[PDB]
C-alpha cells in the first residue's frame, strides 16, 4: 500500500507529480535525454522505461536515476508508443516510422517482430497480459484501433471509425478502453470488444495524452497548457491538476494497482528458452528469425539466410514460408560490398570513404578491421584456404590477405587492367572477375594464383558490377548496371544467356540461394529473385541497397573434404585444387616457388 | 525523399510536402483520396500541431464525411 502518482514526459525530461490538486512537480534524474516520447514503468523493479526520438532509442533506469542503460539502440525510427508487460517481463514498442510492433525482454535481449505486414502507423500501445491481448492505435491514412494476441496472432480491428487516437489506457478493473482523439478533439471509451462506444468529454481545445486511475481520467491539453481530471464515466467533476505546462507528451499513473494479475509467464518464464508471450495463457517466443523447436519451448539460430547491406546498414532476412531485421553493427558509413565466413560465422564488408575492410558477428560483438589505407572495391572469400580476395580501385590490383589481417600478396596486376567485381571458386581453383578497361570492359577468368588468364566476354557489356556463381551447376552470373540486365553462362565461357532485361533499373548485386538468383536494384529500391516459378518480388522500398549475399548451412564434414581445408595443403601461400583432384602450391607475384614445393 | 529532413516544402520531391513531426520537419507524403485530413477547430491549433498532416492532392479537397474530414474532390 504505497503512494500513487503520475508520470509525464516533456521532450527534455520526464517529470513526476502527485494526483493532489496542485502539488509539486519534480523531474526524474535521468542523463542524456533529448526528445522523450513514450512512457512506461515496472513496479516490482521500480524501473522507468522511455523512448527518445532524437536519439532513436528505448532506454531504462531506476526512479532514482541510477543504472541508465540503452535497451534498444538499433533498427528504430520513431518509436512513438511502448508498453511494459509486467508478468512476462517483456518490453513492447511501436515504431510509427518502421511501421512495426516489436517485442524483447525488458533488458533488450531476444528482440522479435510481432506485426509488420499491412500495418500503417502504430502509435499508442496498451497491454493486457492477464487476458493475453495487446491493443494499439493506428494513425496514417485511415486511423483505427487494432487488437492482437500478445504473440502477434489473431489480429483484428476493433474501432474502425476514429481519428488519430493517442491516450490508450485500459481500465483493468472496469474492463473499458479510454482514448483521446486528436481530429475530433474529444475523449472516448468502449468495452474490451470495441463495442458500446460513447464519448466522455467533447468540447476540448487541443488534447493529447491520457490515463485513467480510479474513478478519474487524466489528460493533457496543449492549448489549455494543463493536466486535467474528470469522472471516467460522466465527463463531469472537471478540475485542473496542473496549469502553465507547455506541451505534455503522454502520461501514465504509476501505482502497483495497475501492474497486477497473473499469467503462466510469471512462474519461471513458463519454461521457455527465450521469450514468453501471453495469448488469450502463454506460448514460447523466439528471437527474430530463430525457430521454435519440436518441444515448443527451445529456439534454434537461423541456418540458411540472406544478407544485404544498404549504405549504412546490414540487414538479415530469412527464406521461410511464413521480415528483414537490422544487424547491430556500429560505425557503418558507405558499405560498398559484403561477404560472409560460415566457419566462424563472421561478417566481412568493405566500407568506402574509410577505405577499409571490416568483420564482425551477426550480433556485432567482434568488430575487427582487416585492411586499412589505396581503396578496395569488391571482395570474395575463399572459405577453404581462409583467405579473402579483393580488388583495389586505386591501384588496379587483385590483392589477397588472410582473415587475421596478415598480408598474402598480389596475384594480378598490370596497367590497362582495371579489376572491379570479383568472385572466387576455390572448389575448382579459379577466380572470375570484372575488368573495367577504358572504353572496352570485360569479364575475365584466371586461376586463383593469377596464371591461366583468359577473357570470357567482351561484347554486350558496359558496366558489369556484380558477380556470383553456382559452382554445383557450374554457372556464372553477372549484372550489368548500364545495360540493366542479368546474364549467365557456363564457367567455361559457353552458353551466354539473358535472364532478365525487362523490368530492371539498377542491378548492383546478386547471389545464388538454392535454385534462385536474388538481385538488388538500387534505383527501383527492391530485392527480386528468379527461378533458374518466374520472377518474384522479395522486398520493395529498400533504401540504398548496395550488396547482397546468400548464406547457406556449412556442414563441417563437407567443408573438411576440401584438400586445402586442413592446414592449407602444406602451401605457405596459395593452395590450388586443380584438374583431377590434387592440391598444388603457388605464390603471389613478388615470390617465386622453391624446392620443397610448399614454400617460397 | 520520404523521411528526409526539410525546412521548405521545395526541399521535398514530387508527391511530398514538408510537415512538422515532433520538434523537426520531415518530408511527408501528400494526402490522396479518402485519407483523413486535419480540420482545425480553432486557429492556432495549426500552430500547436506537432504532428501535422500534409495538404490534399492535385485535384482534391479537404471536407467532412462529431465527425471527421477526408480528402474528397
Amino acid at each position: 500500500v504505497p503512494e500513487a502518482f503520475l508520470l509525464f514526459s516533456r521532450r527534455a525530461d520526464i517529470r513526476r507529480i502527485s494526483l493532489e490538486t496542485n502539488n509539486n512537480n519534480v523531474a526524474i534524474p535521468l542523463t542524456g535525454v533529448k526528445e522523450a516520447s513514450a512512457l512506461d514503468f515496472d513496479v516490482t523493479d521500480n524501473r522507468i522505461y522511455w523512448t527518445d526520438i532524437s536519439l532513436k532509442t528505448i532506454s531504462r533506469a531506476f526512479m532514482n536515476g541510477s543504472a541508465l542503460e540503452h535497451v534498444v539502440e538499433f533498427g528504430l525510427d520513431y518509436p512513438e508508443g511502448m508498453a511494459v508487460d509486467w508478468l512476462g517481463k517483456n518490453l513492447y514498442w511501436a515504431d510509427t516510422g518502421t511501421n512495426r510492433i516489436e517485442v524483447s525482454k525488458l533488458d533488450g535481449q531476444h528482440r522479435q517482430v510481432l506485426v509488420w505486414k499491412d500495418l500503417d502507423s502504430p502509435r499508442a500501445l496498451a497491454l493486457d497480459p492477464a487476458e493475453g491481448f495487446m491493443y494499439w492505435t493506428e494513425w496514417g491514412g485511415k486511423p483505427k484501433i487494432d487488437r492482437a494476441a500478445m504473440d502477434g496472432s489473431e489480429r483484428t480491428t476493433l474501432v474502425p471509425n476514429v481519428g488519430r487516437a493517442n491516450g490508450l489506457t485500459i481500465d483493468y478493473a472496469k474492463r473499458r478502453l479510454y482514448w483521446t482523439d486528436l481530429d475530433t478533439n474529444l475523449i472516448e471509451s468502449s468495452n474490451m470488444l470495441g463495442l458500446n462506444r460513447e464519448v466522455i468529454a467533447d468540447d476540448l481545445p487541443h488534447p493529447f495524452g491520457l490515463t485513467q486511475y480510479q474513478d478519474y481520467i487524466y489528460w493533457t491539453d496543449w492549448s489549455r497548457r494543463s493536466i486535467e481530471r474528470a469522472n471516467k464515466t460522466s465527463g463531469q467533476n472537471r478540475t485542473i491538476i496542473q496549469g502553465h505546462l507547455d506541451y505534455v507528451m503522454d502520461i501514465l499513473v504509476f501505482h502497483s494497482s495497475r501492474q497486477s494479475g497473473w499469467n503462466e509467464c510469471a512462474s519461471s518464464n513458463g519454461h521457455c528458452s527465450h521469450l514468453c508471450l501471453a495469448v488469450p495463457g502463454f506460448v514460447c517466443g523466439c528471437p527474430a528469425h530463430y525457430s521454435l523447436n519440436a518441444d515448443n519451448r527451445t529456439c534454434s539460430a537461423p541456418t540458411t539466410f540472406l544478407l544485404f547491406s544498404q549504405k549504412s546498414a546490414i540487414n538479415r532476412m530469412v527464406i521461410d514460408e511464413q521480415p528483414d531485421i537490422i544487424l547491430p553493427i556500429h560505425s557503418l558509413r558507405n558499405v560498398r560490398a559484403i561477404d560472409y565466413d560460415p566457419l566462424d560465422k563472421q561478417l566481412y564488408w568493405i566500407d568506402s570513404r574509410q577505405n577499409m575492410i571490416r568483420k564482425a558477428q551477426e550480433d556485432g560483438s567482434q568488430g575487427f578491421t582487416v585492411v586499412v589505407s589505396i581503396q578496395p572495391y569488391d571482395l570474395s572469400i575463399d572459405i577453404y584456404s581462409r583467405y579473402i580476395y579483393w580488388t583495389c580501385e586505386a591501384t588496379n590490383v587483385i590483392n589477397v590477405t588472410r582473415l587475421d589481417g596478415r598480408s598474402v600478396g598480389v596475384v594480378l596486376k598490370g596497367e590497362q587492367d582495371r579489376p572491379r567485381a570479383i568472385v572466387v571458386n576455390p572448389e575448382k581453383g579459379y577466380m572470375y572477375f570484372t575488368n573495367l578497361q577504358e572504353r572496352s570492359p570485360k569479364i575475365e577468368r584466371a586461376a586463383l594464383d593469377g596464371t591461366e588468364r583468359e577473357v570470357l566476354f567482351f561484347s554486350g557489356l558496359s558496366k558489369p558490377i556484380a558477380l556470383a556463381l553456382d559452382s554445383r551447376l557450374g554457372k556464372l552470373f553477372w549484372a550489368d548496371s548500364d545495360l540493366r540486365r542479368i546474364e549467365s553462362s557456363d564457367l567455361s565461357g559457353a552458353n551466354r544467356i539473358v535472364l532478365e532485361d525487362s523490368n530492371i533499373l539498377q542491378p548492383v548485386g546478386l547471389t545464388v540461394f538454392e535454385n534462385w538468383l536474388y538481385w538488388i536494384d538500387k534505383q527501383q529500391q527492391m530485392i527480386e529473385k528468379i527461378d533458374m516459378e518466374g520472377r518474384t518480388k522479395v522486398q520493395a522500398r529498400i533504401a540504398q541497397l548496395s550488396d547482397i549475399h546468400a548464406v547457406k548451412e556449412l556442414n563441417l564434414q563437407e567443408y573438411r573434404q576440401h584438400p586445402c581445408a586442413q592446414d592449407n595443403g602444406g602451401c605457405s601461400h596459395i593452395c590450388l585444387v586443380k584438374g583431377d583432384g590434387t592440391t598444388r602450391c603457388s605464390c603471389p607475384m613478388h615470390l617465386v616457388l622453391l624446392q620443397d614445393e610448399l614454400s617460397c | 525523399q520520404e523521411g528526409s529532413v526539410c525546412l521548405r516544402s521545395s526541399d521535398c520531391a514530387s508527391g511530398l510536402c514538408c510537415a512538422r513531426h515532433f520538434w523537426s520537419k520531415i518530408c511527408k507524403p501528400v494526402l490522396k483520396e479518402g485519407q483523413v485530413c486535419t480540420k482545425h477547430r480553432r486557429k492556432g491549433s495549426h500552430g500547436l500541431e506537432i504532428f501535422q498532416r500534409c495538404y490534399c492532392g492535385e485535384g482534391l479537397s479537404c471536407r467532412i464525411q462529431s465527425r471527421l474530414h477526408t480528402c474528397q474532390r
